[PDB]
């Protein structure tokens, strides 16, 4: 089992078990006293933030009775957010993005969502995670999330991931409404590079989004054994928010495109501007350049020795070329 | 066409209670969300609450949660603010607005505010 | 929350000059912003929505503008009805905040 | 397949309708109610008195104009029983040109362009149309649309159009959409062709923006025309039970339209590529042009600056007893060597 | 009613015959004299009245013969496209005529409004001159079955006249493109692409003053009473392929002058390339010459001077090794 | 080959593809009570079949074996017509209706990155009484879902009759071309970006390649459509009874398939000349390094030239900081061009 | 090209070397064959019940044509329409006989021109009659079918025949839409690896090519399609399944050569892509040695001034200190050339 992922330095084991009336919240490093919370009728909610930390996966997976694939699912994190159910458990692979306003660049972080017999299991890349709310419901008794079995729980889970989105969504909103009209107004290559750093971070949206929302529909509209009948209009709640995140990330896509159509607009006057300068320079110098030559030979006998100050005269006639060549160029148009 | 009234502002004790009504004329308080702001005697606008009254999903500000409770009756087309256990900072002049929905993009919505009542003042001493 | 700083606080100009009121977000909010005008002793009116949008009803001297996170008012043309504090208003989420307002004078 | 559930959104509360769009200046309800002697017209602004119209024996059409009042929209749609997601497709304007059957009304989203010849801007406005057995309802975003000439038609008892059914008016709404469609692709066709000779006369960057505005104009159009067709074709083709049988035929015939305008479409995207193309040669030739003066220098001057390098040496074996003066031998060399490049040149047509 | 566009005044004109298996009779007239041959119950008759400007004729024959006399309006008004009337006793029809001038690409406007009343066709005609001559010519000459019809294929032979005189423009068309290709072909220069987009155009043209042509000859095609059944079906049938071939060759023509469009574009891009090669190629040679010259031009105190007999036939030697070397370069790149 | 057939008699069987490397027959007889699969490769097996009252699925991969094409259109009463159209892979997707059976010819598509071509497979439906029989050339479909659901009652094939059956092979075929849509997709996003970031020689090639597998995708997509509205419009055999509703589901689902064909097929006719603006964008800036060095330099060699000529009293003579002078000048000169540059945003 | 005399019956071509009549009559054991000249040699099979096949090749002269059509009751009109090639195919039918005009595609790999041969079909009672103008035909499958008595020609009649005739003519089509694929294919392959300042010209007459097989494609299907379509009084019942696939065949035809326009229109931009990268190659060459080679005779000029106060003039062995640092500048310029990958 190999982890593709960078993140190769948290290994945090929380367990979260809440009852009707109960609670239990902790985090620790041992493996083998967190093992069997599964027993329990309590639902649990355990969360590895070690996947680089492959010994432990492979012993909590082997202790959960999931097949070895759904490891190799988890280890892999450069993959796309997927679903799959089995007479056992759901497995669901879903993705956190962080984007930093300073350096407009859009991170990602895999996350593994198993949903067993009355609990779940939860696999993170780094510590910094977007499902506090959810903690806080769980400790607080906010909302629901007691009452409920562990279908709530990742129901709650994949609401905080969408929320998370939707907060992505406006700081790249707010990026495209400076960045348009810095373009239309002061268009440089740092507004290009910006552009198009914004189109592989919306890219990697949609890419993102679109099997989340296949994967919400497949969560709703099919309907398995591990999660009860009753939780299917949160999911389905879920899925009208992927819907207009995805309507939200077509929107910004176009735009960005546009911008770029209207960019790459003037590319054939800039060589014309080219064209003229280095022109002008050539026709203006090249003859002056040659007048020097000539008259920088060295020979014997030569006619020109010493006639009423052949140097001035030289450059008098000289400067007359090059004014004559530059009347021409303001008459042609040019400059 | 459109009208918003205010009723029920006076004097109270620290620590009292009252209810506000906002009787609206014009429209069907069930179409528009209903919003309590409130002006402090030399101060900016604050807002306080939000009510839809088809849903009833309440919204209450960070300083009057669970100090304040907003309703809304369609039968009778008013919406009522009623504010409990009120401090000497409560005493203000208190509006009734009402609020549409305006669109953005397909993930972001506003609210607006058309048509405010003529507010009716709270005071809190003594 | 969401904090909405509004500068300046008191400003001066005579009628017919272009006046301009900057008011920033202490957190990305999508354009919902609104402004409103509001006289000594009575009730506000509503005059930009969405941070761009013109209401209906309201003289067209009066302009809003969105650059980031950072939202300005301009009236392009004072008159003598055009004297009175300025609001700003946050409707990015259920807890919608109002600034802190710009009183404005004649110089 | 599916129950048809509202929208659910996120930051909003669960029963609310919003009206998706950017125009809020005006509202009006306007009814005109005709039978086959007599007719009624009037504009209100009072949303009950234009409910009792749903019970009546004689056609009726109803349009409100500024669907911003989601109140009065909503009510419509209760008094009418109309599902709250035909109500959300009423106002949600961004949204592709549609046709839903119900099994008491049919439901119609249609889209009105409009483009003024300065600011080259394509302009829609979504219209609704909901046909009830006895009634027509439409919704429009804002003042000012394409139907008065069935309105005259109505008053003025011309035609056939009084003499039918609430269908027959839904066809005659269709088709006067897809006739302004016509107008439309003839100012389009007007500003290709001044567009097209600004390129030929003026190659700038201003062209080029109205260019390229222009093809994302035609995209737009091509985008709304082809589910348009799509909804004639259901029209005619499904036949549901509100529409009558005699007036299928109509139908058909402004199908073809539709065809035809689709096939005008596939010409002008054709068109102004080419011209695009034609950009490319008009400022490429002035760049070529830069170029040969260029040449005809570089050629005529680096070679021959050349020599004077050569006699540029710092030695003391060269050849210097010359003829004559050598001075002139240089200067005859450079002449002969300028005229025969400058003949070859000209010879080439540079 | 009273109002017309009226670009040019030409002298009113009118002509009168009645045409007959025996013989036919034929009276030229300015002013209105023609009144006793409408309604006459002999052999169909054609009446031409030139000139639109002298609209007394025009109210003369509204009150002689007043059947949806609005029409009329659409008659002043040129700039509108061709239709067709279905009602029954007569068809009322607008045609549009071009003429075309080899001198340079000018496609003058004209329009023929034709109305067939009982055993008589009257048409509005704009300034004299019309592609009807060979009509007239076979008519005077008496060949044909032309004498055989009542007031139908009269007007078929007008249309087909129209249509002989677009298969010819659409000819010469044809021989336009071919003189443009050729001259793209041997000398690409400025005025090509103003040739090509005049021609694409009187193309566009005549594809929208054609597609109404043919939808009218459609609809007379599917069903029209007022003409004979089972003695025309088949000619009909005949000119309703050649409005075809009329619309595909248009748009075979536009194809074409699209394709000579790209090729004079790639034709301006070599040339582009060819001159920058140019001057690339003369630029390499001669800078590093200059080079060596330059840096071997100054005088300093102890530079290897060299005392070889001919040392200047000696670096030549080596310049021309140089020069031979980018030679072979440039050739094996092939751009030389 | 388009031909591949010159002089041949009307109604000879031959298999005109180049996929001959696999057989085999395999049947799911499925109703309410039971369900049995069967495989093979005789063509006696399946004769019964023919005549059953219960839906069958007889399925035979590999059509190069024309043998068990000609016995099974005999025993079903298929017209040599039709097994020869079936035979023809290189025939468009179409369908034709007949007394007692309705037949469709389809196609099915893969895709691959190593190789950025795209391939297709015949598929020939034969609908008649109570019974669909498949045709092919390859093993390997993307009907498992629907062998999931016949064997495993995750939804209603197994109680519906051939026409629900019929619906649930065209539904996964019109699935699968959804997820060859993705996939088209992502090569369409990754070349843009490519272009866009490094314009090389191997880019336009496969930007050629690209346009024509969607100009090939769109050809063979568009009487998809065609069939689909057959199929839902009218019922001419009145074999369909009332599975309407799925049958204008997948319709739509064309409808859907065409719109994005036709966006990506926009996209690809924008890309070339986005190609031909990032070449030219890249002579700009490398012939502004080349007129920027000429700008600077070719006065300066001027200025050289202009003081070193050979004269006698030449002015500056024996000037003690003319050197100096004429070395400050021209840094000075230089600076001030380099200072214009920058202002000029040329560097 | 002259409208005024109407059915003017006179022969139209660029072709009058030759001229033959070969009939052929067939029945369940029934094969006769021959060849003539004469006209008169067509007097039998008028009513004959086995239904013969006669080609006409090499029509020059209107003598046998108009001899024919007054033989058979055949209108003037379709007899000036067999013999004006310059005129799109088209199917004609009437109350005793069917008319059918079609043409016949062939290539070259020298010209690269396509010839359009004019080709009428009439089928009349139990017989069927060609009309062709040049020697060499493509009907030589449907000869040797009647022959040597394979398929089902001899067992059914003039239908099947004019159906097995149609069959001959439109699969040759696929040949020739092969050959232009070739030749596309070829095309495609020379402009992606080497351009020339001809090779588009090339293109540009391939685009007209293909715009010539459309002129006669779609009509050829369009006609087609009316075989199937009603075809109320001829063709007997029992073959419009043939129709339907020789319609289906021409459908195909016109599809491919669809796509084959859309290949040649991208042709032409990969060509200009492919020029605009020489372009770019040369114009960074031209740069790399200008920049290398300017300031270097620059200095060099600098130090070939004339003042005498310059310490240059070996102030330490200034000649190979000044060479070194030159050849420095040039090797660092060099260097950062090569870091910019443009060498
Ligand atoms: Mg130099
Ligand atoms: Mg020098
Ligand atoms: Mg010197």
């Amino acid at each position: 089992l190999v982890y593709t992922g960078k993140y190769r330095e948290d290994f945090e084991i929380e367990v979260m078990n809440y009852s009707i009336e109960e609670f239990r919240e902790f985090k620790t490093t041992d493996v083998e006293s967190v093992l069997p919370f599964r027993d329990s009728s309590t639902p649990t909610w355990i969360n590895i933030t070690g996947i680089h930390r492959t010994d432990v996966v492979q012993r909590v997976g082997e202790f959960f009775g999931i097949h070895p694939l759904v490891l190799e699912d988890i280890l892999n994190v450069h993959q796309r957010p997927k679903v799959e159910f089995f007479e056992n458990y759901v497995f669901i692979v879903l993705k956190m993005f962080t984007y930093d306003k300073n350096l407009h660049e859009l991170e990602s972080e895999q996350v593994s969502l198993i949903l067993t017999k009355n609990c779940v299991l939860m696999f993170q890349e780094k510590i910094g995670d977007v499902f506090d709310p959810v903690r806080e419901r769980i400790r607080y008794n906010r909302g629901i999330i007691r009452k409920k079995r562990a279908d709530y729980l990742l129901y709650s889970l994949i609401d905080a991931l969408v929320d998370d989105y939707f907060v992505l969504l406006e700081k790249i909103d707010d990026e495209i409404d400076v960045l348009e009209e810095e373009v239309l107004e002061r268009p440089e290559k740092e507004t290009v590079q910006r552009t198009h750093q914004l189109k592989r971070n919306l890219v990697e949206l949609r890419k993102t989004i679109w099997p989340l929302r296949e994967v919400l529909s497949s969560l709703y509209r099919d309907v398995p054994p591990l999660i009860e009948k009753e939780t299917v209009p949160y999911f389905r709640d879920v899925y009208d928010h992927t819907i207009q995140i995805a309507d939200t990330v077509e929107t910004f896509r176009d735009i960005v495109s546009g911008l770029l159509d209207v960019y790459l607009s003037s590319v054939s006057n800039k060589t014309n501007e080219v064209m003229k300068v280095l022109t002008i320079i050539a026709t203006i110098f090249m003859p002056l350049t040659f007048i020097a030559g000539i008259y920088g030979m060295n020979f014997e006998y030569m006619p020109e020795l010493r006639w009423k100050w052949g140097y001035p005269v030289v450059l008098a006639v000289m400067g007359v070329i090059a004014v004559i060549m530059v009347v021409y160029f303001k008459k042609k148009k040019w400059l | 066409e459109v009208q918003l009234v205010e009723s029920g502002g006076g004097l109270v004790q620290p620590g009292g209670s009252l209810r506000l009504s906002c009787a609206a004329s014009g429209f069907n308080v069930s179409y528009y969300s209903i919003h309590w702001v409130r002006q402090a005697p030399g101060k900016g606008l604050e807002w306080v609450a939000s009510i839809s009254s088809s849903s009833g999903s309440t919204s209450y500000a960070d300083s009057v949660k669970g100090r304040f409770t907003i309703s809304a009756d369609t039968s009778k087309n008013t919406a009522y603010l009623q504010m409990n256990s009120l401090r000497a900072e409560d005493t203000a002049v208190y509006y009734c607005a009402r609020s549409y929905w305006y669109y953005i993009w397909s993930y972001s919505y506003g609210n607006a505010m058309d048509y405010w009542g003529q507010g009716t003042l709270v005071t809190v001493s003594s | 929350d969401i904090q909405m700083t509004q500068s300046p606080s008191s400003l001066s100009a005579s009628v017919g000059d272009r006046v301009t009121i900057t008011c920033r977000a202490s957190q990305s909010v999508s354009s919902a912003v609104a402004w409103y005008q509001q006289k000594p002793g009575k009730a506000p009116k509503l005059l930009i929505y969405s941070a761009s949008s013109l209401y209906s009803g309201v003289p067209s001297r009066f302009s809003g503008s969105r650059s980031g996170t950072d939202f300005t008012l301009t009236i392009s043309s004072l008159q003598p009805e055009d004297f009175a504090t300025y609001y700003c208003q946050q409707s990015s989420s259920s807890l919608i905040t109002f600034g802190q307002g710009t009183k404005v004078e004649i110089k």
